[PDB]
RNA sequence: UGUGGACCCGCCCCUUGGGGUGUGUCCAAAGGGCUUUGCCCGCUUCCGGAUGGGCCCGCGUCCCAUCAGCUAGUUGGUGGGGUAAUGGCCCACCAAGGCGACGACGGGUAGCCGGUCUGAGAGGAUGGCCGGCCACAGGGGCACUGAGACACGGGCCCCACUCCUACGGGAGGCAGCAGUUAGGAAUCUUCCGCAAUGGGCGCAAGCCUGACGGAGCGACGCCGCUUGGAGGAAGAAGCCCUUCGGGGUGUAAACUCCUGAACCCGGGACGAAACCCCCGACGAGGGGACUGACGGUACCGGGGUAAUAGCGCCGGCCAACUCCGUGCCAGCAGCCGCGGUAAUACGGAGGGCGCGAGCGUUACCCGGAUUCACUGGGCGUAAAGGGCGUGUAGGCGGCCUGGGGCGUCCCAUGUGAAAGACCACGGCUCAACCGUGGGGGAGCGUGGGAUACGCUCAGGCUAGACGGUGGGAGAGGGUGGUGGAAUUCCCGGAGUAGCGGUGAAAUGCGCAGAUACCGGGAGGAACGCCGAUGGCGAAGGCAGCCACCUGGUCCACCCGUGACGCUGAGGCGCGAAAGCGUGGGGAGCAAACCGGAUUAGAUACCCGGGUAGUCCACGCCCUAAACGAUGCGCGCUAGGUCUCUGGGUCUCCUGGGGGCCGAAGCUAACGCGUUAAGCGCGCCGCCUGGGGAGUACGGCCGCAAGGCUGAAACUCAAAGGAAUUGACGGGGGCCCGCACAAGCGGUGGAGCAUGUGGU
RNA sequence: UGAAUACGUUCCCGGGCCUUGUACACACCGCCCGUCACGCCAUGGGAGCGGGCUCUACCCGAAGUCGCCGGGAGCCUACGGGCAGGCGCCGAGGGUAGGGCCCGUGACUGGGGCGAAGUCGUAACAAGGUAGCUGUACCGGAAGGUGCGGCUGGAUCUUUCU
RNA sequence: UAGUA
RNA sequence: AUUGAAAUC
């Protein structure tokens, strides 16, 4: 049937950035539009926009990549090296503040989602809040 | 497996069993000597190694192996036991302690004096 | 006598049997000492406090499902008894109930915790000592007394055991401290003291305390310290090497000065100030005296002797090499492995390495082992996808809105004993040990709050699923029927000497006329060409042609329902071949079997025959290289090419199936690669070195054969996968050489020469 | 002085290149399987004999608490009652009959692991000399061989052993 | 035939 | 004796 939207689409991305693609049609939820919004606002992709695709809605993702490279395979390096759902359905992952992931010694994110709004990990630290630990990317 | 399955089975402990019933533990037993044949081993080797059947303090009766030069030993002998494998002797799981009881210790054994249980000479000392 | 308290009844408050209250009934007591009229130790009733405990509840608490069904006080009721008190705790009567795959019942094992050890952690293992709770006091019942017990040094009865016994009867219980014995690899003194702390009785003095405080024995553990310090040769002797020059032990000894563990003398503790007495008032406060087991010990001063070193190791892993000895012997060995006359691996030497009052060994625990993988694993060929479906429970679940606030998050607060661990700062000359103080924490109760996610409830959508209509291909299945080619048999014609069979043969069949040929008939099984790299089915599997009965599936239209979904333990059903039962049938083929061959033999391969069986009906069996060795579903990620079946606007486009090649990526590799072995979610099933073994036991199923589920002892240091270079093949292709063929001359036979075997 | 013969490369021996399959690497004088025999070890079945746990039925039942009596039948009495004693229920445990179950011994008997140089063959690995494996079914000193169906995890377009 | 590259 | 052996004289 499709039993995980959020890690559909965390996957979408992962594969469409892999053959550097430049953007991806998911279909749309709200939750699905939140964790896009820290994607974009932490600078893993350009960003999203609503759209219309047979009658029904879907959310186009524009994906973003390094320069074009030096050597034998000049392929970019990847602004999204890392992208991994962890609470999931068979098995849900809920931390408390004090148990919140520090992501690669802060040059990683840990989208989160908390009673306060879907959040990063820093945000949820200093707002002091835990939740449903969403995914990782780096 | 997945998670319902681990929830539902769960992971299986490893238990590996002793390679040594010299029954309760015990660092060592009790034999009284049976037979004291004398033993070829095997694979790539040949020399007569030198063995006791055992009554043990156990209720088991096992093959021992008297190591060192040269031994007292026969069907009443009385002996301690360490375990500790051959190698060479399949079925030998175990070795005779040199220096207690009716064993001998090693005449004229100056190296490794502690093993094969032999006290400190008076040569020049 | 009734401050009061108990109970029946009533009323009030409170809310399970808590307070209060009114009549009625019921219930108290003990005396002793004096510094004797004024105190002290006591007594009785009540409410309270403190401390200790009883019972109830939620959650947590090992292994076997080869233990799957358990239960008559059993589940609940009414009323009794019983208790300090709830309750089938016990009893009478009524009812028919309770528990179990979330593992009841049964079997094994075990006292639980604070903590200990290990580990980066998660976790694993453990519960000695010290502290907390439990249980037990030779084994099994029971009660009495009492605030408390169903009581280790109280009682009764039964059992076993030991002792006294005048044979009738009695006595007794170290799992208190010592100590004896027995089992055992192993575990201490029949010690000093009540001086200190604690306990019991006493108004006190005091009496009791193997609790305790000490001493004794064990290197059993941890810590501290000694066996000397500074001089001292181009270097003694001895012992080891030696290319005979030399090298090593080695500043090591000798010997020179120095210090002075041990030992002798002198002095000598803290731990102990209370109770008690005296002043005061039996208070507060003041004063005073008694008391040391450790012990003549610790510590201080004086004197003062160079005064103990062992164990393991030196092939690699792992720190350290040479000579002799020994020859698959004697022996070593944790694992790989050392030893067969030159052994750094054995045994001794010298020397060296490591620890040092220790050093080795055996056992057990965590580790390394992400080798049960939550953190943190896997299944095409390495161990591993269920033979296929159907679907039960269970796990999981699309887009939008709203209510609730169970999951989840946050804040306060309670709990989380002390000891331990941790950080400080002290005390024994240091430390070990010890003390004082500090700092944390999950988990759980309680109050308050958040609502993104998961749950739930209400309503909505149409992208999932299902239906409608119209169209399609198909060896998908069941029933009946029917067609022609071939073999075998029978009748007829014609016709003659063999046929058949092999590598070669023989058995065999044939003059009762076979083989080969023409006609006719009977009967069973299987369907040539079409035919495919094809098609259908969930698998097994499905193939002449016709008809009837029936399943699945694909497309187009975008019409209907409105998440109706995915997976699926168990259950049920299907499941090739062989096999089994009853009854048919029987042409060809053919285990077994009977013969002919071949061979060193030939229970085989080759030949001639041949029963079961192969076919049909009904009923069983339930397995397989049941293979894609690849579970099912969904979403995502370049292409090219061939092909089956649809549809369109018909170079081609858009589906659904079947193949090959290959982007990205994956994989030990070989390979896989929109028909994934990619990237991801959900569910199931399975694995955890090899042999023993798909064996044993057990249970279930079967008429049987047998199927499903499925171990252990013991043993090995491997068993394996893919690729590599070789070598090899009674594998292939291509080449060459007096290699064979085509030739010419010879050895082998004779006599002798020479060399060798042997005698 | 002075020949004969060579078509040709299918066969025998030695060899060169490419490719193939391999369980060989002491490299085919390679590896390797099963019976039989010898020794060591652990183990399954097992008639009887022995010992333990245990469930069901009936019967006997100490101590003790509880219930009844407690009499013209004993003792105390203030006449209310109390005590001695007797009856009963339950009850440690015991007996008989029946089952289910563990332990021990076990005559007789099945296979299994391991052990430097024993015996018969030659099944497997090369097309292993009849491709191999396989479920099943008969058969045979042995390895195996046949039948039926399946799979590729098969190469090819005179006769055994070391 | 056993040990031995 | 033969190679270190087992076998074998
Ligand atoms: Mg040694
Ligand atoms: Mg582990
Ligand atoms: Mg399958
Ligand atoms: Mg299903
Ligand atoms: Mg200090
Ligand atoms: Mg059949
Ligand atoms: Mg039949
Ligand atoms: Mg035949
Ligand atoms: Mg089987
Ligand atoms: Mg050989
Ligand atoms: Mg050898």
């Amino acid at each position: 049937m499709l039993t995980d939207p959020i890690a559909d689409m965390l996957t979408r991305i992962r594969n469409a950035t892999r053959v550097y693609k430049e953007s991806t049609d998911v279909p749309a939820s709200r939750f699905k539009e939140e964790i896009l919004r820290i994607l974009a606002r932490e600078g893993f992709i350009k960003g999203y926009e609503r759209v219309d695709v047979d009658g029904k809605p879907y959310l186009r993702v524009y994906l973003k990549y390094g320069p074009r490279r030096q050597g034998p395979d000049p392929r970019p390096e990847q602004v999204i090296h890392h992208i991994r759902r962890i609470s999931k359905p068979g098995r849900r992952v809920y931390v408390g503040v004090k148990e919140i992931p520090r992501v690669r010694r802060g040059l990683g994110i840990a989208i989160l989602s908390t009673s306060k709004g879907v959040l990063t990990d820093r945000e949820a630290r200093k707002l002091g809040v835990g939740g449903e630990l969403i995914c990782e990317v780096w | 497996p997945t998670i319902n399955q681990l929830v539902r089975k769960g992971r299986e402990k490893v238990r590996k069993k002793s390679k040594v019933p010299a029954l309760k533990g015990a660092p060592f037993r009790r034999g009284v000597c049976t037979v004291v044949r004398t033993v070829t081993p095997k694979k790539p080797n040949s020399a007569l190694r030198k063995v006791a059947k055992v009554r043990l303090t156990s209720g088991y009766e096992v093959t021992a192996y008297i190591p060192g030069e040269g031994h007292n030993l026969q069907e009443h002998s009385v002996v301690l036991i360490r375990g500790g494998r051959v190698k060479d002797l399949p079925g030998v799981r175990y070795h005779i302690v040199r220096g207690v009881y009716d064993a001998a210790g090693v005449k004229d054994r100056k190296k490794s004096r502690s093993k094969y249980g032999t006290k400190k000479p008076k040569e020049a000392a």
